């Protein structure tokens, strides 16, 4: 179930402000989430 | 054999990316999102590039 | 090997647009693209540089 978990988060959190970090040029890294070697990229919201 | 691959593509001030990276999977690299996101103007990037 | 392609809005009544390509090779494989074309300047938003 992780990934249709993941998307329905990712449809709520990302509509919540924008990474500020996303236009300081530097790229996110990707950050693992759980086991099996699922990752995700994501700058830390910040503007809301 | 060890065929080359694409790894990353940027978008420098383009409207919708101004520093955007994608990093391009190695077999399914799926950009998706609500309509008019810009997505064409990612693959247009890629092209013009 | 990176490679890239340099873009500018021409001005004028028809939206043109001049490109002129370019390439990288030997980039430590640390450094992201961003990097090489952007400018962490002092401000929030960082610069794009010519």
């Amino acid at each position: 179930r992780h990934f249709d978990v993941a998307r329905i988060l990712v449809d709520q959190a990302v509509r919540l402000g924008v990474a500020e970090a996303d236009f300081s040029g530097l790229p996110a890294e990707w950050l693992a989430i759980n086991d099996y070697g699922a990752k995700v990229q994501a700058h830390v919201i910040d503007t809301y | 054999i060890e065929r080359g691959k694409f790894r990353s593509l940027t978008l420098v001030n383009w409207n919708g990316f101004f520093a955007r990276t994608f990093d391009l999977d190695e077999l399914v690299t799926t950009l998706s999102g609500g309509n008019g996101a810009g997505k064409s103007t990612t693959m247009a990037a890629f092209v013009t590039a | 090997v990176v490679v890239g392609v340099r873009l500018q809005q021409v001005a004028g009544r028809d939206r043109k647009v001049d490109i002129k390509p370019f390439m990288i090779q030997g980039l430590p494989t640390a450094i992201q693209p961003t990097q090489l074309l952007t400018e962490n300047v002092g401000e929030r938003q960082a610069r794009v540089l010519p």
